[PDB]
Order: structure tokens, then C-alpha cells, then sequence
């Protein structure tokens, strides 16, 4: 099914400060009490990171992926599930699917024809006193697929918490020669509404030697067809560039502070 | 090298072919440079 | 023959003057090959490579990727339905014995007047214009006949090759295009012209047509070797870990020679190899027994020959260089006057409590000289 | 009045652990050893120091 | 002052052929002559 | 040369292709400790 | 110069001087018609530029 | 004029900046050279300054 | 110029083989019945 859900306040492109957030370790290879030196596709230090919410709104756009990109959120209630990765979009070409459905995390590569509006959609408390989910309104079609993985089953809460952000998710995404690298973060907060000035290092989860052209990228959200409520979150979308940074290794060879030499 | 000028190799070869050409001339002057600076830290320890 | 021989050899005369001579460095021997991988279950996807539901055209030619796998070819050989199965960069027998840092397989259908061309060096519409294989080509090509899987009895014209092109195209080229060709000097605006041909045919692929006109279902399998950590292999080598010996050692596709050791550092689940101040591998994590290991390349020093003139004696001793006793063995590994000083170990030099004037001076203290 | 003696195995530097290596540096004669007499000449003058 | 490798019977300078070796007289003998 | 890693050189290709690629590791290095020894010779002497 | 319809024979080899003109070489280059293009001076995709 | 721009005079790429000179160029010359022998001066092929 | 001996190794082999009779090379000639040593001195000639 295939649906666009006009029912939105208008807001303005929002930005806040990446004070020093976005540093991965850039190979597998460990290292310890050691201040090491790289050039790599890191996100700048300081530099402003594009802010999106979800709340009355629900901020979904189809954005630039070039060189790589930052994707971060401070989340309640699990609502940032997904993306989409590739050059069409519209099954011309390939294109890589992630997805966390309420059951186990998907992982696809196919000729995807995406819907012009995607995303995904639950049954809030409806008598059951259940979160129930129950719109997977991504794509139309998927033809020729060569890469698939399905995590195993599991059962993962969409219940409808209340407060403010408690979980932050970082990510990097690169597309490199065909292989594309995830690296990721999870950590505990307790923050209202920005970006927590801190330092972190993504590991790298997950490498997928997909081997098509990323152009772009969306992310996919948990929303008779409109009118409806968004759970609310709030996300981050930085553009990765080429910077030699020094790279502080503790004793236990975890990268515990970061330079940007420019 | 084909060419002493740096930017007339570039402005007649590709980079598979321009690669041969500009590493003798980085080849060179990097010796250019160690034999310069060998020269002037000996001749410094004459003025120390 | 002799350290003393070997002090003339260094000096390029048969008579050596008194003192301490540097000569060829020992350096402990490796005791062993060792190949430490993580464990493999899985078979390669041979059963989507040959048995898929329908294959690529030859104009625009599938690539498919075979990693993470265990890899066997006795059934690719033993089984009489390839008629043809031939090998430009190993021997076919040889193929369950190997291991590859990457794997493809090109899969495609021809017609038998162009699996000719499948071989590298060649030149025709099939060489020239949509599938060469490059002069170096590493691997095997493999075909069967698939009339009774892909033809119906109109011509399966599904089934596509190139006709024209501006260029013989460079090796694994894959050309997408459909763009009409200009054949004479006017240019070419919209989707058809006078005397231009559209670059692409279907072949007519029957199940009534006689062997050779029949579609033939191509694989090329294209892999390459041993040069970069690995992830594909056969069904055989990884071998036990030793633990305080010399050794010629493989982490994963990480080869060196140095002593092994258990290791005290701790690594984050996804840290591999672990490297020192100047970026050198000093430790790795064994990939079956996840321990960290120490790596230390095998014991070695200077070699310095104690002498007298040799108008005075023949007799010589030999220090080896901050190298202790104990690994000397290894290798006058008689001793019975052996010595260690803080500057290596002393052998052929007779430990005396008397100290006396600095004659041949070997450092940190000690000297020697040639006495009753 | 003195600084760290050092001596290099000039033949395990370039081409540690490598046979072939070591059969291309002779290619180059007596670098390695007029580098060793070099390197000695430095470390024998720190005693003299 | 601090130091490095001084020579004793004990990685990255010892694992690529590079030896550092001791002075003739040890720091005892030094503080001696002292 | 396509590494630094000689070993890797040593796999990666055959012996008349591997001889072009290990003498470049050969022609720096020794130039390294050619280097490093002029370094040396030229501090040893402020020290004496 | 390309499809002048009387050659010269080689030992005669005949010689043009290209003058006073644009030379748009991306058409020879661009050209299947050539079983042969080696330049030996400059890389033939830099002509233009 | 008196800006630093990525010039190319006749193929002659580079980067620079570019001002009137005063050098007087016979007409044979289009370029000239330092001791380094890169182009320093250069004879505009529009307007023959 | 002159030689001290000279040896004319004689054989028929495939058109596509060839290649194979130069020194460093590898395929069923050049590894199990005729290999030309890394530094071989002399010239290979071959007519259909
Ligand atoms: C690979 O398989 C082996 C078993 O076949 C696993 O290693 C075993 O680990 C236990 C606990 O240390 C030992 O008691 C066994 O003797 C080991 N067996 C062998 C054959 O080594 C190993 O865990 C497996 N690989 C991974 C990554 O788990
Ligand atoms: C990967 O995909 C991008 C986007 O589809 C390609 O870039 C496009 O190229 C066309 C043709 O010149 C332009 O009209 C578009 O505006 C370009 N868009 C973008 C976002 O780049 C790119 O060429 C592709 N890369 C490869 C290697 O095929
Ligand atoms: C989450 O997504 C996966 C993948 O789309 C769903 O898995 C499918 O489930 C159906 C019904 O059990 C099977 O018939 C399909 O074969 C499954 N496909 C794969 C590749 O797993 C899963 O059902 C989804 N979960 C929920 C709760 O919707
Ligand atoms: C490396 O990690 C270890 C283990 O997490 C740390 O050692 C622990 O330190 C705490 C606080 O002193 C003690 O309560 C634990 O008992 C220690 N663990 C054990 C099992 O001994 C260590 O501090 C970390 N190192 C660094 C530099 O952060
Ligand atoms: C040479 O190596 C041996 C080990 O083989 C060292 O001997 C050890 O010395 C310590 C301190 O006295 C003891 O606690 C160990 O039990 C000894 N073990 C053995 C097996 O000898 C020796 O000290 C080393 N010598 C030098 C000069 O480094
Ligand atoms: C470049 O163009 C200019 C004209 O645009 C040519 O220069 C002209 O030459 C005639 C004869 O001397 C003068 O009458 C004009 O006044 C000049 N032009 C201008 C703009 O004043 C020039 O010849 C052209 N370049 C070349 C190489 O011929
Ligand atoms: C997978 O299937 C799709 C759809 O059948 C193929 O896309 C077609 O490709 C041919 C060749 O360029 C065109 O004639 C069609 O217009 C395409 N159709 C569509 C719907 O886009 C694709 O080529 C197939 N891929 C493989 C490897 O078989
Ligand atoms: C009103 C409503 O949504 N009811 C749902 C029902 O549709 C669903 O089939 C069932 C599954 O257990 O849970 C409840
Ligand atoms: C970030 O945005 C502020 C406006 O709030 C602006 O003044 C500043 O120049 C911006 N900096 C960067 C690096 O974009
Ligand atoms: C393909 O199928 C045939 C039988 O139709 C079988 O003999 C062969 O082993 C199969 N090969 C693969 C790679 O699955
Ligand atoms: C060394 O000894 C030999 C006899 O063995 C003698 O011919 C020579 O003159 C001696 N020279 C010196 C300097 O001792
Ligand atoms: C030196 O004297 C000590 C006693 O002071 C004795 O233990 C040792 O064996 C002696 N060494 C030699 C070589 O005689």
C-alpha cells in the first residue's frame, strides 16, 4: 500500500551545534595508550548538524548522501525504524532497505519501488492495550534482489512512553568501493530536546559488500489515513568530509578523546 | 621526467601516465632537498 | 667454519688485529608453519550460480558475489553436464586445494560460434563489445547446454547480445547502453534514423535447434589469491596453535614470523590485530579460541668476535648482543664457560674475578683479554 | 658527552624476514656495511667521550 | 631524565633490526670516577 | 609500491612483477637509514 | 588528411601543415574507424585541452 | 588582472596572478622563464600584451 | 658481438602459447614442459 499524509504544522529547518560527536574507529585494529593520526571521512567538530522532529509534526525528507553521512536521535518510545539507501529509488536500479519492525531487523538489497511518502504505521492502545503494529507503507514493489538478512526473532517494545529523550542512537553510514559500512552507538541520556555535548566512538557493527551507487538516503518513521498522532523524537543529519584527526587510545584501547586538525 | 615544469606534464598526460613522469621528479628534488638540508646542517655546526 | 673465518671473510684479510669485530647478525630460525581463521561452516551459493530460474543477457552480463563460504569444486567437475570446464590461472584438480580473498561468478547465455570468445585475448561482437576477459585472467570458465530450462519453441528472444559499439570495451566492462549508432556521418536526434541499426539482437533459442544452437547457461568464475585477508575457503587449513616456539604464522591472512605468547591486553569485540607506537602488529587475537596473543618477532642480535691478533692466537670469543643465554641454545653451544653480562651473552670467555685494565672493551662494565 | 649507541641489522630493516629482499639488496653493495661501519664509528666514540 | 631501551636483558625499535647497545662504563662506574 | 608490507608483495604477484614493486620498498628504506645515519653522524659531533 | 582518396606511397610519403585552425581531435580519438591511436607525447583524451 | 585565478594561456595551465608587465617580448615568444624554468611572464594570444 | 655457447631449443606448440615461452610466466607450457629461467639472456622466435 501506497499513501501521502498531508496533515503537518510547518516548521523551519532547524540546526544545532555537533560539539564533538561523529568520531568512529576507522579500522578494525586495536591500539592502546598511543594518540594516533588519520585521515578519514569524519563529521567536522563543531559544526552545525541539521535538526528534524518528530511531535503536529513529522519530518521525513529525502536527503543527500555524498561521501557519507551522521544520522543521530534522541528518541522515546522507538520511533525512528529505518532507511533507504541508493541512486533511483523507483526499482530502475538497486536499492538498500533497513528496516526495524516490531518483530526483527531487515536488511535488503532489491530494485525497490519505494512509495513518494514511506513509512510506518502502529495502532495506538486500541483496546487491545497493546501498541499494535500494522501499516508497512514503504514500497510498492521489490524486483531483482542479491542481498538479504533477517535478524533473529525477537520482541521489541512500541509502547507509548511519556518524558523526555532516554535513548541516544548514533550512526555512520559509508559506501566505499561497494562495501557499506554501519558503524553505531548506543547511550543512556536524560535531556528535553538537543544533541548532548559529550564524546563518543561508533564501532563498526555490520559491513554489506551491497556494490550499487548511494545518492540519497530517507529515514523511516512509526507514525482512517490522516489525521493521526506522531510519538515524539528528535533526529540529526551531518555530512561527513575528509579530516585528519588524532585519535587519544586509553589503556584499554577505546578511543576516549578526539582532535580535528583544522 | 618528459618535462623540468610540473603543470606540463599535467596539461599532456593522463594520471596512469603522468604517475611516471612525476614521481622522478619528486624522486629528484626530494634528493635536491636532503642534499640542501645535509649541506646546511653541516655548515651550521661551522658556525655554531 | 669458524667465527674467526668468518672475522676474515668481514674484513676481506686472512690476518685480524686485536679487538672486538661486529659480524653476521644471529637471528632463532622459525620452527613451523601455523594458519589460525575463523571457522567455517557454510557452502558457496553454487545451487543460485547454476540453478537459478532465469540467466543474464551477454549484452550487460549478471556479476554475483560468493563470500563468507566454504568453497568446493568436485561437484563443478564431477558432474558430466558441463561440456565445457577449463582453467586460465590454476589447474582444475587443484581447485578444492585453494583458497581466494575475493570470488564472482560472471553469469550469462551464448550461443557455441562465441564461447570462443570467452577465453581471454580474444576479439569478435562477444569480445569486442560487451564481455573481455583481461590478458591475466584468473579463474575458470564453465559452461551447459539449458534448452530444456530457458528456450520456447518460438525463440526465446529474451535473451540479448551487443552489436555496435564507439570502442572495444576494457576488460569487466558492463555496457547498459541503448543510445542509437550514428553508422553514417549525419548525426542521429530521437529514437530511430535512416541506416542506423539499434546496437542490441536476441538470439533464437529453440528447444528443436541442433547442438551448439542451443543456449548454452555460462559462468565465469573469477577469483583472486592469497594476497589480502581472506573470505572465502576450501574445506581444509587452519592448524593447532603452538604457544612459546618460533613460527611462520597466519592470523586471517596476516603472515609474519614471530614467537607467540598468551596475552594480558584485553580487545573490544570488533579489534583484530593490535599494533604498537609505530604502527607494528604487536599482538592479534586468535579467531577460533578468542584469546589475545602476544607477537615478538624471534630472537636476534649483533654477533661481535672477541679476538686477540691473530699473530698472537687463533682462540676467539663471541658475544651475542642483549640476547640471553638461554635462547642461544638454539643454535660452541658446549659452554661450560658461558657467561651473561648486560651486553649479551658471553660464550668462549673465561669469567674471571680478578678485575684488571679495560684490554677489548664489550660493554656495560665488562672487558676482555687473552691471559694464562 | 654522549648520547644512545645504536647498530641496525640494515639486512632485517629493509628486508626483515625476506629472502628475496635480501637477494635484490645485494644489488646495491656495500651500503649496509659502510652504514654498520658508520653507525659503529658513532657508538665506539661515545666511550671515547 | 628519562630513558628508553638502554640495552639490559630484557618492542617497536627491537622488532625491525634496530639495537640499542650498553655504555662501556656502567653508571656505577661513572658515579667512581665522580 | 602497492603496499608497504612486504610480505604482502611477496603474494600478491610473481617474481619479474614483484622484483619492480619490492625495490621501491628497498630504494626508501635504504634511503631512510642513509638519512638517519647522516642525522647521526652530524649529532654525534655536537655531542663530541 | 583522413579520407583523402589517393594515398601516397611510403617511400613518397606525403606531408600536410595543419595551420591557422581548431583542432577538434575528441572526433579521431571518438572514432572506431582507427585500429591503431598511440601517442607518444601526450595522452590522447588531453588533445583538447 | 591583480587577482589570484587558475590561468591556462595556450594549454600553459597553472595558478597565479597575472599584472601588465613591462618585459618587451620579440614577436617569436609567447612565454618566459625563471631560474626555476616555470613561466613567468606570458604574451596574451587576443590582445598581444 | 659473440657468445661463449649457444643453444637453439626447437619445438611446435599452440598459437596461443607463445606468451607463455617468455621468462616469468605460468600455464601449461611455461609450468610443465618448458620454463625459461627469471634472467634469461637470448630472443624467442615463433612462426605459424
Ligand atoms: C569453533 O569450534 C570449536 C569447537 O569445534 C570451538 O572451540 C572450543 O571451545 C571450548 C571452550 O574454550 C573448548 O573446550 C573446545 O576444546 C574448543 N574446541 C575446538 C575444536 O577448538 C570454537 O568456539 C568455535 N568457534 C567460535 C568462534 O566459537
Ligand atoms: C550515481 O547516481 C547519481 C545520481 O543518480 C549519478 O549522478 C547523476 O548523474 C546524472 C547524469 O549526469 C545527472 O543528470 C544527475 O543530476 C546526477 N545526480 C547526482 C545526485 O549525482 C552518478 O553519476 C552515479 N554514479 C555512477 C558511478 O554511476
Ligand atoms: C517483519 O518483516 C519481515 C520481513 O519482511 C517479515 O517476515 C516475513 O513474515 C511472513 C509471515 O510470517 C513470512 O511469510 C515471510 O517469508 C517473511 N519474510 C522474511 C524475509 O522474513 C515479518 O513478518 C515482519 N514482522 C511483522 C510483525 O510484521
Ligand atoms: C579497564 O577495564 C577494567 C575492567 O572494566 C577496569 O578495571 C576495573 O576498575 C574498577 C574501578 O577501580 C574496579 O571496581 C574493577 O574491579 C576493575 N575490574 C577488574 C575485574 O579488575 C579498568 O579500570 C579499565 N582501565 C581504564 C584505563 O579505564
Ligand atoms: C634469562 O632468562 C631466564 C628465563 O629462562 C631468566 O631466569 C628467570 O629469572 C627470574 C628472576 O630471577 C626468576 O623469577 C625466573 O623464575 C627465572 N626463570 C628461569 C627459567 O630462569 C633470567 O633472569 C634471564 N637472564 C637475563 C640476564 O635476562
Ligand atoms: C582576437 O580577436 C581580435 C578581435 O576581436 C583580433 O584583433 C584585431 O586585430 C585587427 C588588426 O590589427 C584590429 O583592427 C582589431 O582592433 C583587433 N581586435 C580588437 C578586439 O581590437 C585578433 O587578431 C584575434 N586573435 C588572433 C590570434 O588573430
Ligand atoms: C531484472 O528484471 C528487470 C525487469 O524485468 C530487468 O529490467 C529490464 O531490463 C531490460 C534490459 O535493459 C529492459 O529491456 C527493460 O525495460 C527493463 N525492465 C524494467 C521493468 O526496468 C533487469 O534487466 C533484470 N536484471 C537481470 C540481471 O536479469
Ligand atoms: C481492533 C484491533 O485492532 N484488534 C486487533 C486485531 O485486528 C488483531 O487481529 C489481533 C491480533 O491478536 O489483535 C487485536
Ligand atoms: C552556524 O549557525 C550560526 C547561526 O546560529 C551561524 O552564525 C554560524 O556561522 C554557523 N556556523 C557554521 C559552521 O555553519
Ligand atoms: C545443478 O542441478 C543439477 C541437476 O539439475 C545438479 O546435477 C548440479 O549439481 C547442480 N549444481 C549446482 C551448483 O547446484
Ligand atoms: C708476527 O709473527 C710472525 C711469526 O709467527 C712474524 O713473521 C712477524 O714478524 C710478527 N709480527 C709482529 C708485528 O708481531
Ligand atoms: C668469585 O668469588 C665468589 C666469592 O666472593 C665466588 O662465589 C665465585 O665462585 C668466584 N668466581 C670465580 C669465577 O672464581
Amino acid at each position: 500500500q501506497c499513501v501521502n499524509l498531508t496533515t503537518r504544522t510547518q516548521l523551519p529547518p532547524a540546526y544545532t551545534n555537533s560539539f564533538t560527536r561523529g568520531v568512529y574507529y576507522p579500522d578494525k585494529v586495536f591500539r592502546s595508550s598511543v594518540l594516533h593520526s588519520t585521515q578519514d571521512l569524519f563529521l567536522p567538530f563543531f559544526s552545525n548538524v541539521t535538526w528534524f522532529h518528530a511531535i503536529k509534526r513529522f519530518d521525513n525528507p529525502v536527503l543527500p548522501f555524498n561521501d557519507g553521512v551522521y544520522f543521530a536521535s534522541t528518541e522515546k518510545s522507538n520511533i525512528i525504524r529505518g532507511w533507504i539507501f541508493g541512486t533511483t529509488l523507483d526499482s530502475k536500479t538497486q536499492s538498500l532497505l533497513i528496516v526495524n519492525n516490531a518483530t526483527n531487523v531487515v536488511i535488503k538489497v532489491c530494485e525497490f519501488q519505494f512509495c513518494n511518502d514511506p513509512f510506518l504505521g502502529v495502532y495506538y492502545h486500541k483496546n487491545n492495550k497493546s501498541w499494535m503494529e500494522s501499516e508497512f507503507r514503504v514500497y510498492s514493489s521489490a524486483n531483482n534482489c542479491t542481498f538479504e538478512y533477517v535478524s533473529q526473532p525477537f520482541l521489541m517494545d512500541l509502547e507509548g512512553k511519556q518524558g523526555n529523550f532516554k535513548n541516544l542512537r548514533e550512526f555512520v553510514f559509508k559506501n566505499i568501493d561497494g562495501y557499506f559500512k554501519i558503524y553505531s552507538k548506543h547511550t543512556p541520556i536524560n535531556l528535553v530536546r538537543d544533541l548532548p555535548q559529550g564524546f563518543s566512538a561508533l564501532e563498526p557493527l555490520v559491513d554489506l559488500p551491497i556494490g550499487i551507487n548511494i545518492t540519497r538516503f530517507q529515514t523511516l518513521l512509526a507514525l482512517s489515513s490522516s489525521g493521526w498522532t506522531a510519538g515524539a523524537a528528535a533526529y540529526y543529519v551531518g555530512y561527513l568530509q575528509p579530516r585528519t584527526f588524532l585519535l587519544k587510545y586509553n589503556e584499554n584501547g577505546t578511543i576516549t578523546d578526539a582532535v580535528d586538525c583544522a | 621526467a618528459i618535462s623540468s615544469v610540473l603543470n606540463d606534464i599535467l596539461s599532456r598526460l593522463d594520471k596512469v601516465e603522468a604517475e611516471v613522469q612525476i614521481d622522478r621528479l619528486i624522486t629528484g628534488r626530494l634528493q635536491s632537498l636532503q642534499t640542501y638540508v645535509t649541506q646546511q646542517l653541516i655548515r651550521a655546526a661551522e658556525i655554531r | 667454519l669458524d667465527p674467526l673465518s668468518e672475522t676474515k671473510c668481514t674484513l676481506k684479510s686472512f690476518t685480524v688485529e686485536k679487538g672486538i669485530y661486529q659480524t653476521s647478525n644471529f637471528r632463532v630460525q622459525p620452527t613451523e608453519s601455523i594458519v589460525r581463521f575463523p571457522n567455517i561452516t557454510n557452502l558457496c551459493p553454487f545451487g543460485e550460480v547454476f540453478n537459478a530460474t532465469r540467466f543474464a543477457s551477454v549484452y550487460a552480463w549478471n556479476r554475483k558475489r560468493i563470500s563468507n563460504c566454504v568453497a568446493d569444486y568436485s561437484v563443478l567437475y564431477n558432474s558430466a553436464s558441463f561440456s565445457t570446464f577449463k582453467c586460465y590461472g590454476v589447474s582444475p584438480t587443484k581447485l578444492n586445494d585453494l583458497c581466494f580473498t575475493n570470488v564472482y561468478a560472471d553469469s550469462f547465455v551464448i550461443r557455441g560460434d562465441e564461447v570462443r570468445q570467452i577465453a581471454p585475448g580474444q576479439t569478435g561482437k562477444i569480445a569486442d563489445y560487451n564481455y573481455k576477459l583481461p590478458d591475466d585472467f584468473t579463474g575458470c570458465v564453465i559452461a551447459w547446454n539449458s534448452n530444456n530450462l530457458d528456450s520456447k519453441v518460438g525463440g526465446n528472444y529474451n535473451y540479448l547480445y551487443r552489436l555496435f559499439r564507439k570502442s572495444n570495451l576494457k576488460p569487466f566492462e558492463r555496457d547498459i547502453s541503448t543510445e542509437i549508432y550514428q553508422a553514417g556521418s549525419t548525426p542521429c536526434n530521437g529514437v530511430e534514423g535512416f541506416n542506423c541499426y539499434f546496437p542490441l539482437q536476441s538470439y533464437g533459442f529453440q528447444p528443436t535447434n541442433g547442438v551448439g544452437y542451443q543456449p548454452y547457461r555460462v559462468v565465469v568464475l573469477s577469483f583472486e589469491l592469497l594476497h589480502a585477508p581472506a573470505t572465502v575457503c576450501g574445506p581444509k587449513k587452519s592448524t593447532n596453535l603452538v604457544k612459546n616456539k618460533c613460527v611462520n604464522f597466519n592470523f586471517n591472512g596476516l603472515t609474519g614470523t614471530g614467537v607467540l605468547t598468551e596475552s594480558n591486553k584485553k580487545f573490544l569485540p570488533f579489534q583484530q590485530f593490535g599494533r604498537d607506537i609505530a604502527d607494528t602488529t604487536d599482538a592479534v587475537r586468535d579467531p577460533q579460541t578468542l584469546e589475545i596473543l602476544d607477537i615478538t618477532p624471534c630472537s636476534f642480535g649483533g654477533v661481535s668476535v672477541i679476538t686477540p691478533g691473530t699473530n698472537t692466537s687463533n682462540q676467539v670469543a663471541v658475544l651475542y648482543q642483549g640476547v640471553n643465554c638461554t635462547e642461544v641454545p638454539v643454535a660452541y653451544s658446549t659452554g661450560s664457560n658461558v657467561f651473561q653480562t648486560r651486553a649479551g651473552c658471553l660464550i668462549g670467555a673465561e669469567h674471571v674475578n680478578n678485575s684488571y685494565e679495560c684490554d677489548i672493551p664489550i660493554g656495560a662494565g665488562i672487558c676482555a683479554s687473552y691471559q694464562t | 658527552v654522549s648520547m644512545t649507541k645504536t647498530s641496525v641489522d640494515c639486512t632485517m630493516y629493509i628486508c626483515g624476514d625476506s629472502t628475496e629482499c635480501s637477494n635484490l639488496l645485494l644489488q646495491y653493495g656495500s651500503f649496509c656495511t659502510q652504514l654498520n661501519r658508520a653507525l659503529t664509528g658513532i657508538a665506539v666514540e661515545q666511550d671515547k667521550n | 631524565v628519562t630513558l628508553a631501551d638502554a640495552g639490559f636483558i630484557k618492542c617497536a625499535q627491537k622488532f625491525n633490526g634496530l639495537t640499542v647497545l650498553p655504555p662501556l662504563l656502567t653508571d656505577e662506574m661513572i658515579a667512581q670516577y665522580t
